[PDB]
């Protein structure tokens, strides 16, 4: 009800990003929920002395028809001082990760109980454009904790803890981890136990609240489920010489990642200039070879480590019919997680839509095993990812991300 | 008297740690002098500017110019040194609409808010930085000094804080009379309908009514601009719109400037000229600035120059939208990396025309190229219409689909219809997901000697067929597409290609169909006779049968 005193980081200035082209159907979404934001209070129109801007937009949450407003504040984060005020932070549960269940509860609309500091609202201001530049941009700044901002969530928290102690105390071996707009609440009972306690869980913050327009979702998740990729090599009784070949290059890229890693016997069979589909006979010695380096694969990667200090990031290779590899590193060639899809959603003739569902899945993952979102490496063209990510997104956060111009060799090595 | 609402004002702050200006007033004529005093009590009889006491510590310089061919001389308060100090603001007019995102109007009136301008205050607490002094005559007595009350002209702040004052005022009146639209331009206001004419000049009596509600006259004797407007380059009529007169010189040798400009007028004309080049022209401009300089024409200049001279030899219009219908965009391959396009909803009626070129880059391809125009007209129709427009494409589905399918990164191109007009943009080879039973093998290699930049490039097969080629002037990298080179001219239709080269094979592996390397188009050349090629990587240096061998043969 008293705000809390926010300030930028030192020697920076408020984030003044152009809004980017929205469709008529966005454009007039947004102008109802603004509306109605402004007359809830939680909005007000600003002037032309306030030269600040972050992008918006609008999404569907998964299942839903009903709009949600996005504000990327991305560059906002970024300037934004840091909250070790009353925690130096809030340390990651690890065992959240280890549940049988997660759900995730959109609970922003929480956030704007709490009225934003008066000096700071200014550097929240966004447009909602109008087509064509016929009609001056509506212009507005907030007048309490915006959904997306990663200061939300820091001042809301001790309102948050206090919401929730029942829910704990009653329930001690739920794991409730909090990330920006979303809550992860994560149990190891049976699912429809699990869906129950979800809904009491809505409860507290249903009558906390005495409406949320997203409360009544639920994302559910399985993290004790979730698969990892490690190298295998191909079991074969023929081997061509192409086959040796690939298996050779594969086993010298592998040789980076895991020390005792050999090909010396296996190049051996190669001896000459052979045709790529003839078929090589394995030796005795280059069996052996090949088996030592199954027995290393089989093992951890050394030396493998959380920095929390390090940015996480992530790669994704398009590997076709719907599949998708992905690492997630902070050092090269010291994964911390590695994975595959191909449930791709919606989207068997999409590729960009594809990916994007691919990245917000990485990025959950993320969230749930860390606590931070991921750099991502696209492979994509700019242009092309810009022009049509937003039409898929639906997450409340935005990762960053940049652009793989040049097809990587390694993308063959994760098939 | 009637009340009047006041206009709000805006805050203003100077940026942080400045303060006002502190300028000299230049020394001026006992002429001029007189000039501005009489010019300054009118202006603080309307109450525009006040005088000020002497504790005010700020100074901006005030000048007199002889408007020209009369005795009337106009004063000028250069407020440049105040707009460096002064906070940036909020600019709406940074995008501009285009013509053809606007609809069919029956009436366009035009209604003069110039003196409105001077309604507006400028924040009470800014007022002291836009001091300023008139000279005393012989500088015997105190200069004259004054603070602006209203926003100054030449202020940096005055178009934003006039056009959103103007903004809040319109904002009911629009709101609640959807059936105009109003567009506030410099002093003007314009304001369209398709009402019938009493009705729409009964909806501009009651705008002027409205606009009294804070004091704000405009002129009985109606504007004498009427359609067509000139505007922003272009010229608007109540039912169609075109860019104002295309003209390019006659001229015998050409500039760098004049060729600067001349491109200038082309990319105008563009937006609804269709298939306006300037590849060729622009050509000429590659890395020189001397503005002087004389360039000669290529030929392929002349010809581009003199097939837009065709295009450009009588008018062309575009109509409005219609947002009831669907718009339709084709595209044209127009060959050298330059693409064209029309975007319509009714046939042979286009809403404007466009054009896109080829990114800077050392490899490219056409179905790239193609995909690249679709972004940029997909993001240009959400700005002007907010929808993406359906497309009308000059490739093959099946050949769209074998693309996309292959292709090693993510793409996707919205709701589109093939159009049979060539030139047709296709898939010109396709190398083999596995190796070919029955086909030679060749193992190529290459290397160069970094100081001397000799080196050798070629292969040897299963067959026994082997080369080797003693280069001069090389690198690694160039030895590397040598030997990949040789081994396309010396097989058969069908063939194997074993390489160690990482750089080769990213290059490949981009799928290229021209490139500013000369050997990779020379090897895009021979991938396009063959029938099948699998091409396959494997590390140097590793012991590998056939690429050791001929590692051997290219670094002796
Ligand atoms: C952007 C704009 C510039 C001018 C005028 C600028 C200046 N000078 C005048 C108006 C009224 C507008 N605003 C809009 C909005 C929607 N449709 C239209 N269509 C429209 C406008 C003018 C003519 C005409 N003749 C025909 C149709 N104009
Ligand atoms: O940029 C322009 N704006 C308006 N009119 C023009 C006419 C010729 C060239 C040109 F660049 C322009
Ligand atoms: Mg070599």
């Amino acid at each position: 009800i008293e705000t809390v005193p926010v300030k930028l980081k030192p020697g920076m200035d408020g984030p003044k990003v152009k809004q980017w082209p929205l469709t008529e159907e966005k454009i007039k979404a947004l102008v109802e929920i603004c509306t109605e934001m402004e007359k809830e209070g939680k909005i007000s129109k600003i002037g032309p002395e306030n030269p600040y801007n972050t992008p918006v937009f609008a999404i569907k949450k998964k299942d839903s028809t009903k709009w949600r407003k996005l504000v990327d504040f991305r560059e906002l984060n970024k300037r934004t001082q840091d909250f070790w005020e009353v925690q130096l932070g809030i340390p990651h549960p690890a065992g959240l990760k280890k549940k049988k269940s997660v759900t995730v509860l959109d609970v922003g609309d929480a956030y704007f109980s709490v009225p934003l500091d008066e000096d700071f609202r200014k550097y929240t201001a966004f447009t909602i454009p109008s087509i064509n530049n016929e009609t001056p941009g509506i212009r507005y700044q907030y007048n309490v904790l915006p959904q997306g901002w990663k200061g939300s969530p820091a001042i809301f928290q001790s309102s948050m803890t206090k919401i929730l102690e029942p829910f704990k105390k009653q329930n001690p071996d739920i794991v409730i981890y909090q990330y920006m707009d979303d809550l992860y609440v994560g149990s190891d009972l049976e699912i429809g136990q699990h869906r129950t306690k979800i809904e009491e869980l809505r409860q507290h913050l249903l009558r906390w609240g005495l409406e949320p327009p997203f409360l009544w979702m639920g994302y559910e998740l399985h993290p004790d489920k979730w698969t990892v990729q490690p190298i295998v090599l191909p079991e074969k009784d023929s081997w061509t010489v192409n086959d040796i070949q690939k298996l050779v290059g594969k086993l010298n890229w592998a040789s980076q990642i895991y020390p005792g890693i050999k090909v010396r016997q296996l190049s051996k069979l190669l001896r000459g200039t052979k045709a790529l589909t003839e078929v090589i006979p394995l030796t005795e010695e280059a069996e052996l070879e090949l088996a030592e380096n199954r027995e290393i694969l089989k093992e951890p990667v050394h030396g493998v480590y959380y920095d929390p200090s390090k940015d996480l990031i992530a790669e994704i290779q398009k590997q076709g019919q719907g599949q998708w590899t992905y690492q997630i590193y902070q050092e090269p060639f010291k994964n911390l997680k590695t994975g595959k899809y191909a449930r791709m959603r919606g989207a068997h003739t999409n590729d960009v839509k594809q990916l994007t569902e691919a990245v917000q899945k990485i990025t959950t993952e993320s969230i749930v095993i860390w606590g931070k979102t991921p750099k991502f490496k696209l492979p994509i063209q700019k242009e092309t990812w810009e022009t049509w990510w937003t039409e898929y997104w639906q997450a409340t956060w935005i990762p960053e991300w940049e652009f793989v111009n040049t097809p990587p060799l390694v993308k063959l090595w994760y098939q | 008297m009637v009340p009047i609402s006041p206009i709000e004002t805006v805050p203003v702050k100077l940026k942080p740690g400045m303060d006002g200006p502190k300028v000299k007033q230049w020394p001026l004529t006992e002429e001029k002098i007189k000039a501005l005093v009489e010019i300054c009590t009118e202006m603080e009889k309307e109450g525009k500017i006040s005088k000020i006491g002497p504790e005010n510590p700020y100074n901006t310089p005030v000048f007199a110019i002889k408007k020209k061919d009369s005795t009337k001389w106009r004063k000028l308060v250069d407020f440049r040194e105040l707009n460096k100090r002064t906070q940036d603001f909020w600019e709406v007019q940074l995008g501009i609409p285009h013509p053809a995102g606007l609809k069919k109007k029956k009436s366009v009136t035009v209604l003069d808010v110039g003196d409105a301008y001077f309604s507006v205050p400028l924040d009470e607490d800014f007022r002291k930085y836009t001091a300023f002094t008139i000279p005393s005559i012989n500088n015997e007595t105190p200069g004259i000094r004054y603070q602006y009350n209203v926003l100054p002209q030449g202020w940096k702040g005055s178009p934003a804080i006039f056009q959103s004052s103007m903004t809040k005022i319109l904002e009911p009146f629009a709101a609640q009379n959807p059936d105009i639209v109003i567009y506030q331009y410099m002093d003007d206001l314009y304001v369209g309908s398709d009402l019938e004419i009493g009705q729409h000049r009964t909806k501009i009596e009651e705008l002027r009514q409205h606009l009294l509600r804070w004091g704000l006259t405009t002129p009985d004797k109606k504007h004498q601009k009427e359609p067509p407007f000139l505007w922003m380059g272009y010229e608007l009529h109540p039912d169609k719109w075109t860019v104002q007169p295309i003209v390019l010189p006659e001229k015998d040798s050409w500039t760098v400037n004049d060729i600067q400009k001349l491109v200038g007028k082309l990319n105008w004309a563009s937006q609804i000229y269709p298939g306006i080049k300037v590849r060729q022209l622009s050509k000429l401009l590659r890395g020189t600035k001397a503005l002087t300089e004389v360039i000669p024409l290529t030929e392929e200049a002349e010809l581009e120059l003199a097939e837009n001279r065709e295009i450009l030899k009588e008018p062309v219009h575009g109509v409005y939208y219609d947002p009831s219908k669907d718009l339709i965009a084709e595209i044209q391959k127009q060959g050298q990396g330059q693409w064209t396009y029309q975007i319509y909803q009714e046939p042979f009626k286009n809403l404007k025309t466009g054009k896109y070129a080829r990114m800077r880059g050392a490899h490219t391809n056409d179905v790239k190229q193609l995909t690249e125009a679709v972004q940029k007209i997909t993001t240009e129709s959400i700005v002007i219409w907010g929808k993406t427009p359906k497309f009308k494409l000059p490739i093959q589905k099946e050949t769209w689909e074998t693309w996309w399918t292959e292709y090693w990164q993510a793409t996707w191109i919205p709701e589109w219809e093939f159009v049979n007009t060539p030139p047709l943009v296709k898939l010109w080879y396709q190398l083999e997901k596995e190796p070919i039973v029955g086909a030679e093998t060749f193992y190529v290699d290459g290397a160069a000697n970094r100081e001397t930049k000799l080196g050798k490039a070629g292969y040897v097969t299963n067959k026994g067929r082997q080369k080797v080629v003693p280069l001069t002037n090389t690198t690694n990298q160039k030895t590397e597409l040598q030997a990949i080179y040789l081994a396309l001219q010396d097989s058969g239709l069908e063939v194997n290609i074993v390489t160690d080269s990482q750089y080769a094979l990213g290059i490949i592996q981009a799928q290229p169909d021209k490139s500013e390397s000369e050997l990779v188009n020379q090897i895009i050349e021979q991938l396009i006779k063959k029938e099948k090629v699998y091409l396959a990587w494997v590390p140097a240096h590793k012991g590998i049968g056939g690429n050791e061998q001929v590692d051997k043969l290219v670094s002796a």
